[PDB]
């Protein structure tokens, strides 16, 4: 009897907030959110199409409504019990401004100082165009504290193209039906690739309908997608007021449904990019170290093309990789940019260009620092290690400025290698070991129960090697005597 | 000289309006004033150029109302860390 939708998101053992909600005009008088919603004095929408407007026909509130009543709804909503305050940046047409939106984001901004301290989470169930200025006032919202929640779009393409989803300080929600397939919405459908976070049900959802009171309908859409993650979000901030965004993202990815999504509807180009995660309410309350995996844009096949992954300023860079579909690639290093670690990968000269792979960790309390070692040209092999005490080796890097090739990093004889040590209490970091004679396509070895993947590596061996990147917890060495290396770390 | 942004998506444009994003620590005062600096520069050109906000917030900077001919006139204004033109935004 329950829908399919809340079924998917609810884990098998199964919980203040304010959620604004900046969309179309919504029937705050509807059974579902009567009560949840407060709608505000804010309005900023263009006019409508006289052309094609109809005002007698025309159902001006079926967006929003439908979308708070995922969010709150009592009967069919994700974290019933939700504050919500309704926004209009959307007309009847649902069309709206960057600028609009910006001046409701100033808005949310402007509540958020005047009311006192509480967690508050922010929909944005719209899509534009890339928007260098729509992506800044996120960022800065976000900076403020605010949980922003955007929808990845319906146009079966790359989300960095489009704002907010775009902007990587925002949770970016793709769309997935009920046999866990990405939502195909006309001859469109779900958004993909680098910028989206996660996915969540966006098709057959069942909400309120501003045609009566009491009456339902079933919309698809991932405004509906983003729509969950924001209950979501509000329902575990409702027990942990004090998360950051960067925390909130981190508990999200790994509560998620991984490796369900049949990734064959995404371009092949895209597949290893978009993150195959179904959103999913944590079990409980709640310590434990969380990563995720930050793919950069591909650098594009210039002989001086540079690939750069980046975490969030709240994130510690804790290991750096480079992947080449064609198997051209000059290596990685962790430099640092605008005083904070950055993963750069340099693509080979003749190569189609590379991948940088960041793995962005919360650590509290880490003084993380990057050893390099140049090529001595040994019969051993290029090393650096951890020195200081208390500091532990997280992941390393290497990279060759040629063209033909115990808490220790080695690699290349001809390449300067790159250690990232770490200092934080009660850190502990083991490494885990897989080869395999010839390889198929890809060789892996995976961190076990309790252990957090932070660096993943390919040993330097076999010179057809594609590439080596982190998959939730298992370190992925894709090649066309491979031996996968994985550093294992966690916190008691 | 600052920077001008607009939509990739040509259908998805909005000439005529411009967000006018300034430097970050640019107080509303000055904030206030290059945005009537813009109005009288215009003015003397016989332009008419209406500002609609003088955001205080979030960002530092305005919403004018005006011509793309004015743009340039515009980009050399002082404070002004780049000029994006409006573009849609739709429900989804």
């Amino acid at each position: 009897s329950i829908p399919w939708n809340l079924e998917r998101i609810t884990p098998p053992r199964y919980y203040l907030v304010e959620v604004y909600l900046l969309d179309t005009s919504i029937q705050s008088d509807h059974r579902e959110i009567e009560g949840r919603v407060m709608v505000t004095d804010f309005e900023n929408v263009p006019e409508e199409d006289g052309t094609r407007f109809h005002r007698q026909a025309s159902k001006c509130d079926s967006h929003g409504t439908h979308l708070a009543g995922v969010v709150s709804g009592r009967d069919a909503g994700v974290a019933k019990g939700a504050s919500m305050r309704s926004l209009r940046v959307l007309n009847c047409q649902g069309k709206g401004t960057v600028s609009g939106t910006l001046i409701g984001l100033e808005f949310i901004r402007k509540s958020q100082l005047v009311q006192p301290v509480g967690p508050l989470v922010v929909l944005l169930p719209l899509a534009g165009g890339y928007s260098r200025v729509l992506n800044a006032a996120c960022q800065r919202l976000a900076r403020a504290g605010v949980v922003l929640v955007t929808a990845a779009g319906n146009f079966r393409d790359d989300a960095c193209l489009y704002s907010p989803a775009s902007a990587p300080e925002v949770i970016t929600v793709g769309a997935t039906n009920a046999q866990d397939q990405p939502v195909t919405l006309g001859t469109l459908g779900t958004n993909f690739g680098r910028c989206v976070d996660l996915f969540a049900p966006g098709e057959d959802i069942i909400g309120a309908s501003s045609d009566c009171s009491t009456c339902f309908v079933s919309q698809s859409g991932t405004s509906q997608a983003a729509a969950h993650v924001a209950g979501i979000a509000a329902m575990m901030l409702s027990a942990e007021p004090e998360l950051t965004l960067a925390e909130l993202r981190q508990r999200l990815i790994h509560f998620s449904a991984k490796d369900v999504i049949n990734e064959a509807w995404f371009p092949e180009d895209q597949r290893v990019l978009t993150p195959n995660l179904v959103a999913a309410l944590p079990p409980s309350t709640h310590w434990q170290l969380f990563c995720r995996t930050v793919w950069s844009a591909h650098s594009g096949p210039t002989r001086m093309a540079t690939a750069i992954a980046r975490c969030a300023p709240d994130e510690e860079l804790l290991s750096c990789s480079s992947f080449s579909r064609s198997g051209k690639r000059r290596g990685e290093r962790m430099e640092a940019q605008g005083g904070k670690l950055v993963c750069r990968a340099h693509n080979a000269f003749g190569g189609e260009g590379v991948y940088a792979i960041a793995r962005c960790c919360l650590l509290p309390q880490a003084n993380c620092s990057v050893h390099t070692a140049p090529p001595a040209e040994a019969s051993m092999g290029t090393r650096v290690h951890c020195h200081q005490q208390g500091h532990v080796l997280t992941g390393c890097s290497s990279h060759w400025e040629v063209e033909d090739l115990p808490n220790q990093c080695v690699g290349h004889r001809e390449a300067s290698i790159h250690a990232s040590c770490c200092h934080a209490p009660g850190l502990e970091c083991k490494v885990k070991e897989h080869g395999i004679p010839a390889p198929q396509e890809q060789v892996t070895v995976a961190c076990e129960e309790g252990w957090t993947l932070t660096g993943c590596s390919a040993l330097p061996g076999t010179s057809h090697v594609l590439g080596a990147y982190a998959v939730d917890n298992t370190c992925v060495v894709r090649s066309r005597a491979v031996t996968a290396v994985a550093i294992c770390c966690r916190s008691r | 000289t600052a920077t001008f942004h607009r939509c990739a998506k040509d259908p998805w444009r909005l000439p005529g309006t411009y967000v006018v994003v300034l430097k970050e620590e640019t107080h509303l005062s000055q904030s206030e004033r290059t945005a009537r600096r813009l109005q009288a520069q215009a003015a003397r050109r016989g332009y008419l150029t209406k500002i609609l906000h003088v955001f205080h917030g979030l960002l530092p900077g305005f919403l004018v109302k005006m011509s793309g001919d004015l743009l340039e006139l515009a980009l050399k204004l002082p404070h002004v860390d780049y000029i994006e033109e409006d573009s849609s935004v739709f429900a989804q």
